[PDB]
């Protein structure tokens, strides 16, 4: 071999409706969807969840 | 019969923090009215953001660049919450050039006479290089919603400059909306609730702006229900 190119490709992966996202204590999932922001429950202050 | 609500003293408990109150709202009316209202302030307000950033000194999101603490990828981050508004012209360029030392914040970008920043504090970077210089094209546009960058690539089949920087734009003025309805006393019949919406927005809307937008587009959508065409 004469020579040996290397390239290095940078992917900005999202998370969306699928991946397996996990807690620290065994408590697993997969991204159910994402519902809009005004869907999601909020409390009396308003703050969404 | 029906009474109908009328905004009344619009306080400003900050220049991000509004409170909003309509006074005269029959029993029953003030829930409906305060999930309808936060529903399309979350949902359909238009917005100033950025879309594309061009440094002078990198090339691509990844690569750092001399004399700042903060690496491009936090360039973007920072400029993704960066508060602007824009009045005549839909889309703008703002151009940022700083030499020296010192913390790059959001008043240092040369202001328009279209464009206004009301975060003047916001901090951008820190130049620690004594004769660097940082030099930012950031396109600021309005828009609703929340377009992440990686639509408009398809719709040119990526994007033919080099040096421009993708953001995920969030057109989203308000962050935080809660309505409490409350039993109002007032001489006007004897049924009446208060509903008061407190917001907290980015402070490039005005809040009587922003409901009204939002009472637009309510009844542009209730017109359909009023009139059925079949």
């Amino acid at each position: 071999v004469l020579k040996i190119v290397k390239v290095y490709l940078a992917v900005k992966r999202r998370i969306q409706p699928g991946d397996k996202m996990a807690g620290r204590h065994g408590n697993k999932g997969v991204i159910s969807k994402i519902n809009p922001i005004e869907d999601m429950p909020y409390d009396e202050n308003g703050t969404p969840v | 019969e029906f009474l109908k609500p009328r905004l009344v003293d619009i306080e400003q408990v900050s220049s991000t923090h509004a409170k909003v109150t309509l006074e005269p709202l029959e029993r029953g009316f003030g829930h409906t009215l305060g999930n309808a209202l936060r529903r399309i302030l979350l949902s359909s307000m238009p917005g100033c953001a950025v879309t594309e950033v061009e440094i002078d000194g990198v090339l691509h999101e990844y690569s750092t660049k001399e004399g700042v603490q903060e690496d491009i990828l936090e360039i973007l981050l920072n400029l993704k919450g960066l508060a602007v508004r824009v009045q005549g012209k839909d889309e703008v360029i703002l151009t940022l050039n700083k030499s020296g030392i010192g913390p790059v914040t959001a008043a240092d970008i040369t202001h328009d006479g279209d464009v206004e920043i009301v975060k003047p504090q916001h901090v951008i970077c820190h130049l620690t290089d004594e004769n660097a210089s940082i030099s930012m094209r950031i396109k600021v546009q309005r828009g609703r919603g929340y377009v992440p960058a990686s639509t408009r690539i398809h719709s040119e089949e990526d994007e033919r400059p080099i040096g421009r920087l993708l953001v995920d734009a969030c057109y989203s003025p308000v962050e935080r909306i809660a309505y409490n309805v409350e039993a109002a006393r007032v001489e006007q019949r004897t049924d009446l609730d208060k509903l008061v919406i407190e917001m907290e927005t980015n402070g490039t809307i005005d809040p009587e702006e922003a409901i009204r937008r939002a009472a637009t587009i309510l009844a542009e959508q209730l017109e359909a229900f009023v009139d059925l065409r079949d």
